[PDB]
């Protein structure tokens, strides 16, 4: 198969508006933000401005090929594929996408999603200029999606907490947290899952 | 020679990078 | 059925650009709107900057589903379905949705919209520094259909961020009609009342 | 019929790049511009936001249907109609919509289109500070016809300074005045029509 | 014909991404600007933020059609056309165009395209609070293609806002044609000159 | 052939969305900033907005055509090809294009994309008050494609080259390109970008 | 009568224009 | 009047200029 062929099976195969549950169990949706630069902070309004990269993955087993004699990935445009409906149910300011709209889907069906994002938070913003710094919690989740249609779980990775953070932000990162949650209601035997992930940050001087 | 993690650099004036998935790194110019 | 046969019947069978109405009653519209943060507040120019989740649901009952082996509720983008064209007749900007574009149908026929909406609004803003606080009124209703068309009810604040610079005392929610001399008809529409002023 | 069908035709028969002329004749456009809000004023760069609904209307008779025991009017996307092509002249940004852009056909054939526009002019807005006021002028008309393809009117109103304009706004209107032009030239036997609105305007003591 | 059989024609012999060259001769685009605002001006950064109508015309005869016994021109939405892929050398925004994107043509194959464009400019402001004033130029070419497939050719405050913080002292507009090493062909652009002062 | 030829054959032929591979070689991207003005510095929170023309250079080799009594070249939508998936790994604002989103395509399957394009980077800027300057670096690769897919090379490299206001607030010293290869113990394919090195200062 | 270039204008309180392409115009009233 | 690189000015009131591929140029009146 060539490049050409694996786009044209990814596009008949894939349905963007169609999540791909496989025999209805849950499509696993992996999540981790990597803060590139923090940019804005506003004790009036109490809003932080970020820029981060959204490492998102999931698989689609019914996109997979066989790669011996074939490329074993391909970069397709999101447009063509099902992504995860993620949102960050507190933010402020809609998600400005900086970079090219186009993930990576490995052979076996997998999709590797990393945008760099631009997007406002509200933050407590007092204690920016102190020692212990301030915390901006970022949650996120499916927007119409429970726990029995898509899981959302923080990519267990090692790469240090600022480790692609700009050395020229005013300001520094003592530490990056990501942790999840499920919220699960008498109603219901399903919950809404979500990854809360905790920035906390200063300015240097 | 500079040696990223368990990785040997190809060349010289190599710089080291760790990347999430890839692992070690070596950064070279040319 | 599964999503797929779902989302192809709701295509077939749904006209997005029609109104459901059934046998000439009034589609039920209930809307309700939870207050996530107020970012900006003005006593000069009477401007407020919200951020809200806008809880719309109504039935169309040509979208339900009673088959076996079939999932209870699918997830759908909004251009297959009809959905209530809502305004805010007081707004000032163009409501910023910070969400995806998804509505949720249940195999019943009930369809849940809730978009997050970022817009700011004309509003009464006095006493936003005073313990009784101001109460902004935000008007929401259907900007084409009349109330023998579309009818619009109102449907505890758990959803505002706790790091807002202020905090909410009271919303309330009651119904209306707004008439214009440009138009013969009424229009319903819900007026949310936000009480709210600076934490102290 | 119903409401599908009266769209099905209202498709087939408006062209939305074509204007509907029946024969010879001009399309009658009818034009009122109805003041919401006066949002921002600049005094360096002389710039006010204003907030107006556009009350616009226009007969397609061919998109009439019988209404005895069907729906008397519709509410179509305007992708799906031909609308006016109406401009201010003199706007110093391009006209933001804010509302859902329908547009209401009665069976009469009737074309009834209300957005609600965010857009900046020109003004003196030093003189927004004092007792006589600032004046906000809109002059609009076809951007590309003639009286002979379309007819620019002022509706014929009865109304009010407002109840249209928010109670809650810093300035307060004066007086609203709405005059015709017809532009003629040695050339040609048509003439180039506008609606002139002038808005007098002050802020609140 | 009717309206609607000349749009029906005018869309089967339109191709909006092809320059209609008739023969090997280039397509004659005529523009000029006159300016309705110019509304902030920065001495310190050199930068201007200037309201224009920007008069384009340009001949495509392959849209040409007998006007006896029918209309002499119709509108025409311009992504039904091709338009010239006209910019600003110097400008530093995207242009913001405020009206809607149609364009009149002509029976014979003439086209009017006249958008109202906002865009901000890099230029000279110096002397802008003095009686001389200040000279901003606006260089407009086209971003593409050359003098053998385009070629590009050229009252003062007839439009120009009464609430203006400026007047204009004139407005000139000539033509340069750019030649570089590598190639006979030529670059053409209009150099529109506008000097302003404040009131 | 005709113009009006080319471009039909161009837009059957082109599929947008599949790199023009030829035979499993890469292909060979080459890129350049060419700086026209900066906008807005600032020492304090190390943001600088940048206007530069892009030039950007590749082939595709299924476009070409036989040029002898045809045109050498036409301009062509870029909707209606491959283009480059690159991105400043530095850049804090989406980019706005300002000109008309056109490339050139030449018989032999050269493309020329040469948008003019303003977008804000987080940068040292330091001395820009200094004689010696402030140097902002534009880190420049594609977002998703290694080496052996996309390979990206400064084009043959030249300065303040006649591109620069005059009008601007500040002056150029030096532009400089550099190529970076990144790879990784796991895989054989390398990451590439080109670092764009432009120091600046004020007049003054 | 009010005389704009060649043209002597249909009506009263007219106003005098001119277009690029079109020429000496009447901008009048009403 | 003017050389621009290895470019000889056609006439006078001639400018300099130079792009990336098509080499140095004279931006000329007329």
């Amino acid at each position: 198969l060539d490049r050409a062929d694996i786009l044209y099976n990814i596009r008949q195969t894939s349905r963007p508006d169609v999540i791909p549950t496989q025999r209805d169990r849950p499509v696993a949706v992996s999540v981790s933000l990597k803060f590139i630069n923090i940019l804005e902070v506003n004790e009036i309004t109490n809003e932080v401005d970020v820029v981060f990269w959204q490492q998102t993955t999931w698989s689609d087993r019914t996109l997979a090929w066989n790669s011996s004699h074939s490329p074993d990935q391909v970069s397709v445009p999101i447009s063509s594929l099902w992504v995860p409906d993620l949102a960050a149910y507190n933010a402020i300011s809609k998600p400005e996408v900086l970079t090219p709209q186009l993930a990576r889907v490995v052979s076996d069906g997998e999709v590797l999603y990393m945008p760099s994002i631009r997007q406002r938070f509200s933050c407590d913003v007092s204690g920016v200029d102190t020692e212990s710094g301030a915390t901006c919690r970022i949650k996120i989740g499916s927007w119409t999606h429970h726990s029995r249609e898509i899981s959302v779980d923080p990519t267990t990775e090692n790469s240090d907490d600022s480790e692609y953070f700009s050395q020229y932000s005013r300001f520094e990162i003592l530490d990056v947290t990501q942790k999840k949650n499920s919220v699960t209601y008498s109603c219901c035997p399903e919950a809404y899952e979500d990854v809360e992930v905790s920035l906390n940050f200063r300015k240097k001087g | 020679t500079r040696m990223c993690g368990s990785m040997s650099c190809p060349r010289n004036g190599c710089t080291c990078v760790y990347h999430w998935r890839r692992g070690h790194g070596c950064s070279c110019p040319g």
